Formats: C-alpha cells, structure tokens, sequence
C-alpha cells in the first residue's frame, strides 16, 4: 500500500518509519513556503477555512441571482425534490470555474460554488 | 643544504601496452612541480617514427570514396593512423602496399623498405569488395610529439597526396594526479601518480626512462652554471 | 559487475550485501551479532571464516563473511 | 573499549528515574508495572 | 568584505602554486565567482577595480583636452601615484564611467608592461601546472576583515 | 562606537522583545536623518535596535533632531536649523544633491523633495523651505563606511555593517585602500586613538609615553596602552605615529591605536584578489589564501 | 569520506587508542596510557590512524530538517582544526561554509557501527525521500564545469569541415587520445564539432542498432560526431551506459543520474557522481568565469524604454491631475505600467547579452541565479512595496549597477527589511508545524 | 499518557490522566525514547532484533 | 623530422639582484610546464640564510615595551622580519646588537661573527632615544623554505629565548614567458629570476637545475 522508498527506488522496506519521513518531507521545505504556511496549517489543523466558500449539497442545475452586495445561489436538484438555497454569498468571494460558474451550469454533488476554501468538515 | 628522505618509483602494470607509475613521498609541493613537466616529456618528447603523407592510387580530384573497399577515404586513413612502425632513415622513407582479389588487407602486406620494422601486422587496414585491387604509397619519417597533418608549399604540385595526422611518439594517452601521506610521520607529502599508455615500440618502463633522461640532461643547462647549491639523494 | 574498486567502507557494496538478508535493518543485525561473535572468540566462538585483513575491524570481517554467503541466519 | 570487550548492554536514563520522583511530589502515583509482577522499584 | 560578503578559509596554498599575475606576482585571495552575481553586493567588484587603481596609480586622460567622463568631474583627481588611498563617500562616489576610464592606467610592474585591463581582468598562470588560465580573470586589491 | 549610540525599543519602561510586531520594527519615514535604517541585528531583534544617524542630535526632552539647510525663494541659506520630527512634517525638505548655481541657488527647473507624508514629491524651486545637510544624513557610522553603499543591496549592507564591528585588530593594521569619508572621523571620536588638545612640539616619544611642550608652556603628557585586553579578549595595543622634533597642532593624532592607522579606522588589509573559481577548493562560499 | 581535525579525533577515540597503545607496548599500564595521550606524544598519531581505520562518525548540522541533516562518513585525520565536508553532501545538510559548524558523534557499539555502515552511509543516502529527485547530484561550480565542458562552440579551433576537392574530412581523429594530443597543441578546442572513432565507449540506442546489431561494442569501435568534452563526460559515466552527446544543463544532469539510480547499483551512482564532480571543477576553472563592471552589460533601449512610460505615467498622473481621475486607479494604472515596463527591460536585457557571457552562463546552466535577479543587477530592480504591504507607484528606475539613489535606497530597504523580517519567523513557525506532523 | 504529556499541555494531560487511571503501554516509539527502550521501528522491530546468527556447518568445515 | 640543436641556455642581466634566463630551442609545447616548474622550485627549495630566536636583556617576552624605545618589543620582531642574511652555517651561531644614545638602529648595527653577513644594513629596526637602549642577540640558523617559530618548550630553550618566524627564502620574486622559435614552430622560454641579494640570480638558478635534476630518476 505504501509503495516504493523514494530514497531506495524499491519496495519500502518492512522496518521503515513512515510516519516521520513523512513529517519531516512536509515541513523540510516549509522554510521555502512565503497562501503559504498559515494556508497549509488551517489544513492540518482541521479548522473552519479563513473564508468559507459553500460546495454544493445535490445535484441539479444552478439558478444564480445578485442581491445588492450579495449572491443568491439556488440549487434545483435533479430528483427532482426539495430546492436548495445558498444565502448570503458576499460578492467579494466571486465564484468558482469550471469560465465562471453561470445561471443554467449543472453541478454534482460535491462541486465547489465560490472562490474561496470549503470547509473540510462540511465536505 | 639538502638531505631529505626519501623518494622511490614504482610502478603497476595495468596492460603490456599500459602502466602506472608512483613516486612516494615528494616533498610539499613538488607533486604539481614535476608531474606536468613529466606528462609533457613522455607526450611530446620522445624519439618515434610514424607516417607523414600518403597517395593512393584511384584518389585524386575525388572527394572521399574506394570503389571496391567498403572502407571509403577517411575510414582508412584513421585506420593507417594507429600503424606503428620503427623506422632507421631518418629521412622520409616510402613504403608501398599493393593488393588485389577479395580478401582483407592488413599491416603484414605491406612490404617495408629495409631499415623500417612494422610492429603490429594484424592491423586491418581496409576490407576488399570482390574483384578489387587497392594501391597505396606510405610516407614515413622520424619525429616527435604530435605534427597535425603539414600543407606546406602547402600539399603543393602533388596530385593526389594526402597529408596525415602524424602520431609521431609512442605513448598515445598520459595524465597524472596527486595524493597525501603520510601516517605523520611525514604528514600531507605528496604522491605522484602518472598514468601512461605506450604504442608496441616501446614499453611504459622503456619511455620513463627515456623522459628521465630527456628530462635530467634538459636541467643540466641550469646546473652547469654553478653546481654549487644541491640536494639530496 | 563494474563498478570500479570500493575503498573501505563502502566495501563490500550495499547492493551486493543486501541480497544476502531480507532488507538494510535485517542486514544490520546479522552483521552486528556476526561481529560481537567474533570480537569474543578474540578473547560465541567461532569465525573469521575468512582470511582476516591484516588489523581489520570485526565488524568489517562479519561484512566480508556475510558476502561470500559464508553464514545463514534465520529471522524472528 | 579499554579491555576491547564487547559494549555491554544500556541501562535505565537516570533523568528517567528523576521524572518519576517529580510526578511522586505533584501527589502523583506513577508505577511502572511489569507484564507482572505489578510494581517494580526504581533502586 | 564590508559588502556582507563573508566566508571560512576553506584552504591555504603555497604562494609557488596560486593563480601569479605576468610579472609572477601570487594573488594573496581567490573568490568563487558564483556567490557574488546573485547577492546583489556588486559594490565588492567594483572597490576590487578601484582597489587595483589605487594600488597602480593612473593619469589622464590629457591632454588635448580632459575626456567627456571626466567632465562630471574628478578634480585634481587626474594624476595619483602608486599607493595612494582612495575616498568614495557613500552616496556621492566615483561613478561607472569615472571607473572605465581609470581601468586603463597605468604601468608598471616595473617593467613599462601593464597588469591589467580597461576591464579590470588579466592573465593568471596556474602555479601548478604552469600554463596560462585559458580566459581572463578579474583581479584586483579587495579590504577584507578578520 | 556603535554600541554608544544604540538605541533600543526594549528594557524596563518598554515593550519585551516577544510581544512587539512588525509595525514596530519596520522603518518609518520621519527615522530619515535621525535613526539608521540599513543597520540592526539580524537575529529576532531586527528593527527593535538601531544606531543614531550620523548627523542626528537629541533634544532636551527626548526627540531625536536632524540638522538641516533651511532654502527661501530657491536660495538655500548658510542658516544650519535642526528640527524635530514634528517640525520636519511641517515643510518642504529638498534633495540633498540638487544642482548648485554660482553664489548658490536653484539651477535645475524642479527640486526633490520630501513631503509630510512622508511623500515624495517634484515641485520647482519655488515651494522648497529646507535642504538636506549632505546625503547619508540617514546612514549610521558603519554604514557610512562601505564604499559604493549605494551599489549594495540593503540586505548585504546591513550584514556588512554588522561585520565590520566584529573585526579585530591586526597586529600590523593597515588603512583601506579604497575607503569612504568616515574612516578619520570615527577613528578619533571612538577615543581609542591618542590626539593632543593643545598645539606643539613633542618633547620624547617612548613606546611607553609621549610628551609634548605646547606654545602655551604647558606639559601634557600620554600614557600609551601597551597589549592591554580587551572585554572578548582582542588587542588594545597602541603606537605612536610622531617623532621627537615634530611639531603638532591642537586635535592632531599622536598616537595609533588598535585598528587605526595614521588616524583613519583600518578594520582589515588590502589583499590582491582573484575572482576565479579555482579547482573546488574556494567553493559555497569558501575562500583560499596565498601562504604568504 | 569526511575530514576530520587531528586533535578532535584524538578526544573523541581517546579510549580506544589508550588501549592500542597499551597492546602495543608504548605504554605500560592505562594509567601511562592516559597520560600519553593528553601530552599528545608522538607516537599517538601512528596509532590514532590505526583505530580510526574503517570506524564511522555521524555528521550533523543543525538545525536537522529532514533524516539526511545526519549522515555516516569514513573519517580521515586532517590537519588544522576545522572539518573538511565533501562538496556534494551541502544539499542535504544545508551546509554554508560561509562558517557553519557541524557536530560529530562516535557510534560505539557494534549495532551502532553497523547501522553507520549501511542505514546513514552518506554514499547510499543520495536520492531525497521526498520526491526521489537526486540530493548528491552536482550543483554551482560542478554544474558550469561540465556545462562548459560538453557545450558545443561554432567554428572553435579544429573544427571538422568536412573537407572538398583535394582535402580529406580533416575533423576526424584516429581516437580519443589522439584528439587530447591534438588539444594539448593548439590544434584542438574541447568545444569543438570534431567526430571520432570511440572503441571503448557505447554508442547510443537507435546509432547502436545499425551499427551492430549483432551485437555490441565491448571492445568494436564506432565513429560519432561531439565534442571532444562531450567524449571525456562520457567517459564519467559507466562503461555500460550510452553516449548522450548533449551540453549538460542541471536538469539534464539531474535525468542521468535519475537514470542511473534506476538501472544500476548504488555504489555505481556513488562513483560516478565523484567522477562528475572532479570533472566538473577542474573545467569550472577552465571555464574563464569571472565577474566584472564591464561583464555586466546594461540595454541601450533602457533609457528610451524608461522615459517611454514616464509619459504613460505622467499623463495617467496628467489624467489624475485633472481631477477625473480616481485615485486609487491612477496609482494602480502607474503599477501596470511600471510593472508592464520591467519584463520590457527585461526582455531587452535578455536579448543583449551575449549567450558566452560569464553572468548570463551561469544562469543558464542552472547552476545558481536568476533572471530576475540579473534584472536588478543591470537595467531595473523594479517597483518595491512599502512596508504597509502595498505596492509604492514610485519605480526604483536605476539599477545596482549604475548605483540606486538616496531615496531609491530609504525606499528599497522599506520592504527589503520586512523580507529578512519575515525570514525570521518562518522558520519558528515552520518548526512549530513540522513538530506537531511527526508527533 | 506520557506521550502526550511531553507534546503540549503538559498539567492538563496529567491530571486527566491520573483520575482516568491510565496505564501506558509504551508501544510507541517517542514513549521507549523517554525510558531509553529500542523504538519499535526499524531495526529495533522484533524480528530483526531477534536474528540468530550462525556460520554455516559448511563454513566451519574450511575454518 | 628531427630538429636536433640541443638546448641552450645563455644568461642576462637586468638588475644586479636579478637576470633574465633564455633557454632555446625546445619543443612545441613545453617553456609554459618547463619554466613553472623552476618557478615552483626556486620560490621554494633555496636555502637560507634565516635567523631562528632573538634574546633581548630586558625583556622577558614578546609582548613588553623596553624604556626609551620607539617600538614595541613585537612591532621590532615585525621590523627583523625583513633581515635578508646569508650565512656559510653550519650549526648555529648568534649575532649580536648593542646600541646607546639617541639614533636610529639598522641591520648595519648588528655585529655579524665571521662567516656570516648582512646584505641590507640600510633597514630601520627600532628608533631609540636618549634614555633607549637596546641589547639584542639573534642566532642565524640555515635551512630552505619557511618554518614557522619554533616554540622553546618543544626546543631545549629558557624562558628567555624569543622564538622568530623564520623566512629562508633568497629569491624574491619569478616570472616567465615563451615564444614559439607558422609551421616548424619551436618553443624558447625566457625566465626572469630575481633574488633577496642573498644569492645572485644564476646561483638560485643553478641551485634549482641542482636540486631538480637530482630529482628526476629511473
Ligand atoms: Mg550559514
């Protein structure tokens, strides 16, 4: 399951530490991260992203409407049941791409509907 | 003055044609001193008879090809360039190689004038293509060092004459490096190791020898004009 | 094949030694205990089923031994 | 090494046994127990 | 150096073999040149120039008249002799084209040859194998610190 | 020299190293003229110390002034006015180097200038209120000292900076040869040179003292420090550079001391240079040397 | 193999060599033993070489990133007190000489030993084990010395033509030691065009199977067209591998050794990276490198460039004069064009050097440096931020070369201090992460 | 218990751990590290540590 | 194609502590490796011709001033470096130098013993005044190269013997070049020996050619 060592070229061999090798490739070139460290700490660390960006709940197209200084994303799932709504989407935050997400897009289950990082709890 | 102790040659045999050779100790810094002095005595400095020009007969205003020899032009030059022979004269002596049929032309055929001794027959020279006749006339003359190939007047009135890259010496490859002893009781002395591959002519003992010589009486230009300050031996 | 000559440490080759033992740790024990076998009979007894180098370390004999197939070892 | 015998086996790290003492005086009741015998004694 | 340029002394050669100028003068440093084009401390090449003037001595430059670059201008500054200290304050110092123009002067050694170039480069003989460094290389006089 | 001169944000009645930020230790724009910006520490006490520019002044209640040229009607004055940060917000501060015309005025169209902002701005001569005093107003000592600072990244100049206080004495100490103007002036005023405060004739020189017979009838007389050790262990050893017969005039240097020669700070030698890469052996920063 | 200080190994064997010293009789009792060794007496030394022979010593320096920041090395007694490194293991340590100290430790028991030998043996640790990517692989001097070395030079000295009419080809050689007594002459250039008969190297793939076929080249010889440096680096490489014929840049010396970590023993890759690297200096030498004011070449069409957006700018600026504009647009506009400006400079920069220039070879090779390094060095450093965060309109228009100005200096060191700053507690930061991924 | 003491929080662990009543079983590596035990990783796993080593019948004979 | 006039070697002169050296004809090739490696040896291998330890009365060290002197007792070690002597050796022997009064001392002071001399008495060692005076004694040793000082505790000496760097070097600075003799090119070398006055450049030179061709063997 492991694979092969990257420093042997073969099969890891049965005593190797893993774990610590791992460790230690992740935060050796840490000195050379200047979106960066804090970004890859708020992922380890399991915590509510900087800005949530929603993903979607089901499956369906997408009705995109603009409030003033809001987005109002509706999800009509393809069951076809209850519809899905996404509040107040802070126009800062724009949308994702798969350009930019349009009013009529179709959308899975799991797609991510703004810019932004989706919180990993939620996914 | 000088007493200082204490220098030795020795030397490994890597191959009848190849040895190694080693001096231990020097003294701080005379290995970088002597070494390149002495990869240039053997190199360039030693008696040996190679060939000057050659014309071949079928080859004149043609560019490069033999037909008959699956061997073209410069195949063959190159091939005649690593014949090593031995030769008396002093001046330049013409060989000749004349052949014909099928077969496969070597250094034996070659009929050398008397006073020039070739040293490795087995060498191919070309390969004769079925109902063929190859002519060639050999230019050999004494030297040393390495002579590109000379236009000079430049290849001239002759028709025909190619000029050739003459290895003139015996030894074809030589390079040197340096190594530290010792245990501290001489500590960071320096170890000479010098690397030569020698032709059939002579031995890598043989063309030492002769560097030695070459070498020593070359300094004894300097000495001559005292002789008083010294060193060891 | 040619790899050159290996000077001390690096002799015998790793890759050379490795086919002789499940992997590089298993390695290490067998020649470890090999050595610490050997420094006794100096004084288990046994060995140097080679010819010794003139002052060679033990732990560099049970290398050379382990090389040349010279022992077995049977894995916990 | 000053009788070139083999290096003998490693016994217990005495900042070990110092940890156990401080835990001791925070009223902290720290035994090491074998697979038994229960308690053995840091001595 | 005072530019932040810093270093161990990694070895020490006898002054037989060391990169030895045309009159068989040893350089008493060799620098790598790779640190130096990526620290944006060029300062250190540039008082490596100067050093070299200030070492030599130079003239103008004159007559007919006084060259375009001077213009700007050295004053009294057209003639040092050998030896003489240099001052380039900070933020008013000699200027790229007032370099170039001191770069050629003046010989000699002692013979009437010259050591170095406009470009600040010369000659180096390898004091081991004895032959020439195939380019040339930059030398100079450089105040480095214990 | 730099350690007097220092000033530091931490200590009791300040913040601890560990709490302060980063607005702290950036450079602000009224530090021009008064605290060095290109020299601190460059471990985690970066821009919490620093050194007293080279023409700063405190005042009586603390702040820190720079001294200034103040200009009128494109003519820029004899009048020398050192003014607070307060103040310095308050006008116009022309370049340093702007051209000069004859008796002295405004000779290019438009003057450099610094606003409140502090913003830099081009407005012609008219507007102007003050001139700087000279450039490297806003250097310190030790950078003063790097000749071509200007060619030299802020980055490589402070570590240069802080290397040269860490120098040591040469037994022989010999002056740069290509150096900058500071080299006298802050060898004298670093005390560890010997001058005379009166004008005359040197009556001995011993390696021991020197004694001078001054116009005015008066004895002064010198003791020199002689291989006397220093706080981490360098050399304080001091010569003297006069003659018996010499005559000397008031602040002249009798004396050398441990890195000085001839009055001037010699913090190293001038060595030939080679800027090759030699056979891996002066490599990864690495240096080779002439045995000699 | 490492160097190590004479008086330190001393120390660090002390009881090993007290009793060498005793089973040889120099000494008597342990006690004469001890004492023999603190006076350092003469005959110490010949016994200290004799214990230390085959015995390995770890090599650390801190701060330790990854398990290659320790490595066991074969220790060689030096003199002088410092510690001599072999070049290719600064990767992994990342060792500076600009004075790093590094610690060494005695692995004493027999297990110790042989965990040295074999797990942390600095020949078999080359590879990082991260991305598998080669760690020991030659960098800086080594990459310019064999860069220069296998570079291919138009009409260089010797140059095969291929002669026409009354002259054979005249590039061709009878073999490689023949073109090396040719060099030696001023006949050859190591960066020559020349072709030559090789027996004892391997042709490449697709040459290889028309040539022979049978077959193979174990002792047959075979005529390709190289350098002549090119057939020297090839001579670096194992007998058994094919002839690349390229000029090295890193990357590709970084595909070779991939390679031969794939199809060959390690003690192969060990030996031929220590042939790379002799090789490697001994040309970067050669290579005439140097830095000069004059090496440093600066665009002509800088100047005109430069005042060709102080128009764009002024007017933008004009536009903002006039009160239309907005603010924050007119600054931002002054970014895109100053920004705009330095590729320009840049671009133009690129295209003035020429590619022999010993500032712009160095980059290439991929030895050290970049471009946007060289752009601040000659033409523009470019726009600088203020210590807000933001971008500062005003252009820093000079460049190192020509020397920045008084305020152009006040303004770089605004963000260049936050920089070193920020270096400062990335490195407390990502130490705090790596702490928390091994727990 | 005493490898998460040594990480972080160290009263907090402690005093959790001692209502609890928590027996440690030093499986872990950095828990054999503080008491000086062979980390169970590498060549301190079991079966190589228990390697049994002798020179083959064959061997013996050509001493 | 032998050319055969064997080398020759014919001399120069340029200053009276140096001459030019012109050695032709000699293959193509050769002067660059011929001529560095006399360089490499004369730099090195001449004998000196050097002074070993120094004994000053007054002073116990090298770190002390003496009453009345200019100079440090160091910053006068410093100033004896630059003594260019010769000496017939062997075996050590001491000088000696005692001066009184105002002046100034110079190599010319120093009383050499017979068989011994001093080739630049014109050097300034230490300025003394009307209370200076100054008793020194240095011992001349000969040898080749440059030893550093050696310490008395590893020597038999006593606590008053200032040990010296010692600098047994008689040429002083070494250069060369070569000019080939178009096709038939030979090579002739000049090389421009310069010594300390120690030695004139052709006895250097003929030591050198000694002391190298004593070396090469087989
Ligand atoms: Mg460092």
């Amino acid at each position: 399951c492991y694979g092969r060592s990257m420093a042997t070229g073969k099969l890891v061999d049965i005593g190797e530490a893993v774990g610590i090798v791992a460790a230690q490739s992740i935060g050796e070139p840490g000195t050379q991260l200047t979106g960066g460290l804090p970004r890859v700490q708020e992922l380890f660390e399991a915590r509510v992203p900087r800005n949530k960006a929603p993903i979607a709940d089901v499956a369906g197209r997408v009705r995109l409407e603009e409030s003033d200084k809001f987005f109002k994303i509706t999800i009509v799932p393809d069951d076809g049941g209850e519809e899905v709504v996404y509040d107040k989407l802070s126009k800062r935050q724009r949308l994702r791409v798969i350009g930019v997400l349009s009013d009529g897009d179709h959308v899975e289950v799991g797609d991510q509907l703004m810019e932004g990082a989706a919180d990993p709890h939620e996914v | 003055m000088l007493i200082s102790q204490r220098p030795t040659l020795s030397e490994e045999t890597v191959a009848e044609n190849r040895s190694r050779f080693v001096i231990e100790p020097l003294e701080p810094g005379f290995g970088y001193t002597l070494g390149n002095s002495l990869r240039r005595t053997l190199l360039s400095s030693i008696p040996g008879a190679a060939v000057t020009s050659i014309r071949i007969d079928g080859v004149l205003h043609e560019f490069t090809t033999v037909p008959g020899v699956k061997e073209d032009v410069t195949d063959i030059i190159l091939n005649l360039k690593g014949l090593v022979v031995s030769s008396d004269d002093d001046e330049p002596v013409t060989m000749y190689l004349r052949k014909q049929g099928p077969g496969v032309v070597t250094a034996g055929d070659i009929v050398p004038p008397a006073g020039v001794t070739v040293h490795n027959p087995d060498m191919h020279i070309a390969t004769l293509n079925d109902k063929g006749k190859l002519e060639v006339e050999l230019v050999v003359e004494r030297g040393r060092g390495y002579v590109p190939a000379v236009q000079n007047k430049a290849s001239g009135a002759e028709i025909g004459r190619i000029p050739v890259d003459s290895i003139y010496s015996p030894v074809l490859k030589v390079t040197y490096k340096v190594e530290a002893t010792r245990v501290e009781q001489r500590t960071d002395f320096d170890k000479l190791i010098i690397d030569v591959e020698t032709k059939n002519s002579i031995s890598p003992r043989d063309a030492l020898a002769s560097a030695g010589g070459t070498l020593v009486e070359l300094f004894g230009l300097a000495r001559e004009l005292n002789a008083d300050s010294e060193h060891i031996e | 094949s040619a790899y050159d000559t290996p000077l001390g440490i690096t002799n015998p080759p790793i890759d050379e030694l490795l086919s002789r033992a499940s992997s590089k740790y298993a390695l290490v024990i067998y020649a470890a205990k090999r050595a610490r076998q050997i420094n006794d009979y100096y004084n288990e007894y046994v060995g140097p089923l080679v010819e010794p180098g003139l002052q060679e370390k033990p732990l560099s004999i049970a290398l050379r031994e382990i090389h040349g197939d010279l022992l077995e070892h049977t894995e916990g | 090494i000053v009788k070139g015998e083999n290096i003998p086996e490693p016994g217990i790290p005495e900042s070990f046994k110092v940890l156990l003492k401080e835990l001791q005086s925070l009223c902290l009741n720290v035994e090491v127990l074998s697979s038994d015998g229960a308690a053995i004694e840091m001595r | 150096g005072r530019h932040g340029n810093k270093g161990v002394i990694g070895k020490i050669l006898p002054v037989e073999d060391m990169p030895f100028l045309p009159d068989g003068t040893p350089v008493d440093i060799i620098l790598n040149t790779h640190g130096v084009p990526r620290r944006m401390n060029i300062g250190q090449i540039l008082e490596t120039h100067l050093g070299w003037v200030a070492k030599a001595g130079w003239n103008i430059d004159v007559a007919a008249g006084v060259p375009d670059w001077a213009s700007k201008l050295p004053e009294e500054l057209y003639s040092a002799p050998a030896d003489s200290t240099v001052a380039t304050p900070v933020f008013d110092g000699a200027q790229e084209g007032e370099l170039a123009g001191l770069l050629g002067s003046t010989l000699p050694n002692r013979d009437g040859e010259v050591m170095v170039d406009a470009d600040g480069k010369s000659t180096l003989f390898d004091g081991r194998s004895g032959e020439p460094f195939p380019y040339p290389v930059t030398v100079g006089y450089m105040y480095i610190l214990k | 020299l730099t350690h007097k001169r220092r000033l530091s944000a931490l200590g009791p009645g300040g913040l601890s190293r560990e709490r302060a930020g980063l607005e702290v230790r950036d450079v602000h724009p009224s530090h021009y003229g008064r605290m060095c910006p290109i020299e601190t520490p460059e471990g985690p006490n970066i821009g919490l110390i620093g050194s007293l520019s080279v023409y700063a002044r405190v005042n009586p209640f603390g702040f820190i002034e720079t001294p200034y040229r103040k200009v009128e009607n494109g003519v820029v004055t004899d009048q020398i006015d050192y003014l607070t940060a307060d103040e310095e917000d308050r006008h116009v501060v022309a370049q340093a180097n702007s051209p000069t015309d004859e008796n002295g005025r405004f000779t290019e169209d438009r003057v450099m200038v610094r606003k409140k902002g502090g913003e830099v701005e081009f407005v012609s001569a008219d507007q102007v209120d003050y001139m700087d005093v000279s450039p490297r107003q806003m250097v310190s000592v030790a950078t003063a000292m790097i000749p071509f600072l200007e060619h030299d990244d802020a980055n490589r100049a402070l570590m240069g900076a802080n290397m040269q206080r860490q120098a040591v004495p040469l037994v022989r100490s010999e002056a740069p040869l290509v150096g900058t103007g500071m080299e006298l002036r802050a060898a004298i005023d670093a005390g560890d040179v010997v001058v005379a405060d009166k004008t005359g004739v040197i009556e001995e020189v011993s390696a021991d003292y020197i004694t001078v017979m001054a116009d005015d009838g008066t004895r002064q007389s010198y003791r020199l420090r002689k291989f006397a050790r220093s706080n981490h262990g360098t050399c304080a050893n001091q010569r003297p550079i006069v003659d018996a017969g010499q005559r000397v005039e008031a602040g002249q240097v009798i004396a050398d001391g441990p890195c000085t020669q001839n009055g001037e700070m010699a913090l190293g030698k001038n060595l030939l240079v080679a800027i090759m890469p030699w056979e891996g052996h002066n490599y990864e920063d690495a240096i080779i040397l002439s045995n000699r | 193999q490492c160097g190590l200080p004479k008086l330190m190994a001393l120390e660090l064997f002390k009881p090993f060599v007290m009793k060498r010293l005793v089973d040889l009789n120099h000494a008597q009792n342990i006690k004469s033993a001890k004492r023999m060794v603190e006076r350092q007496r003469p005959q110490v030394w010949d016994v200290l070489e004799e214990v230390i022979a085959e015995h390995p010593v770890l090599l650390n320096r801190a701060p330790t990133l990854h398990r290659l920041g320790i490595q066991a090395f074969e220790p060689q007694l030096v003199e002088g007190k410092a510690i001599q490194l072999h070049p290719l293991v600064c990767e992994a340590f990342n060792a500076d000489f600009d004075g790093d100290q590094m610690a060494v430790h005695l692995p004493l028991s027999a297990e110790a030993q042989a965990e040295a030998r074999i797990l942390m043996l600095s020949s078999n640790n080359i590879l990082s084990p991260a991305s598998g990517k080669p760690l020991a692989m030659p960098r800086l001097d080594m990459v310019t010395g064999l860069y220069y070395l296998t570079t291919l030079v138009e009409g260089a000295t010797g140059e095969y033509q291929a002669a026409t009419k009354d002259a054979p080809e005249q590039g061709v050689y009878s073999s490689p030691a023949e073109a090396i007594m040719a060099m030696d002459r001023g006949a050859l250039s190591v960066r020559a065009k020349i072709k030559v008969r090789l027996t004892e190297l391997r042709p490449p793939t697709d040459l290889e199977a028309q040539l022979f076929e049978n077959g193979w080249k174990p002792g047959d010889a075979w005529t390709a067209e190289t350098t002549l440096g090119r057939v020297m680096f090839n001579e670096l490489l194992p007998k058994s591998y094919p002839f690349v014929n390229e000029q090295m840049h890193k990357k590709v010396q970084a595909r070779i050794i991939n390679d031969l970590a794939e199809r060959f023993p390690m003690i192969v890759v060990a030996q031929t990276v220590d042939k790379l690297k002799d090789a490697g200096f001994y040309w970067a030498t050669r290579s005439g490198v140097t830095v000069s004011m004059a090496d440093v070449l600066v665009p002509p069409q800088k100047q005109e460039i430069l005042e060709r957006h102080e128009a764009e700018a002024d007017a933008i600026e004009r536009k903002y004069q006039r009160g239309a504009l907005n603010h924050t647009e007119r600054n931002e506009s002054l970014v895109k064009i100053w920004q705009d400006a330095t590729e320009e400079v840049g671009k133009a920069l690129e295209e003035f050097y020429p590619a022999d220039n010993p500032i712009i070879t160095i980059v290439k090779s991929g030895a050290t440096g970049n471009l946007t390094q060289t752009r601040t060095l000659a033409g523009m450093k470019g726009l600088v931020t203020n210590p807000k965060g933001e971008f500062i309109p005003r252009p820093i228009k000079s460049s190192f070369r020509e020397g920045l100005t008084v305020l152009e200096y006040f303004i770089n060191t605004h963000g260049a201090r936050k920089g070193l700053a920020d270096t400062a507690l990335r490195t407390a930061d990502s130490g705090y992460l790596t702490r928390r991924l091994v727990d | 218990w005493l490898s998460a003491a040594s990480f972080q929080e160290t009263t907090r662990v402690l005093t959790d751990a001692a209502i609890n009543c928590r027996s440690d079983k030093l499986n872990g590596l950095k828990e054999n590290v503080i008491i000086g035990k062979l980390i169970p990783a590498g060549t301190g796993i079991s079966r190589y540590r228990n390697i049994q080593v002798q020179p083959t019948e064959e061997a013996r004979a050509a001493a």
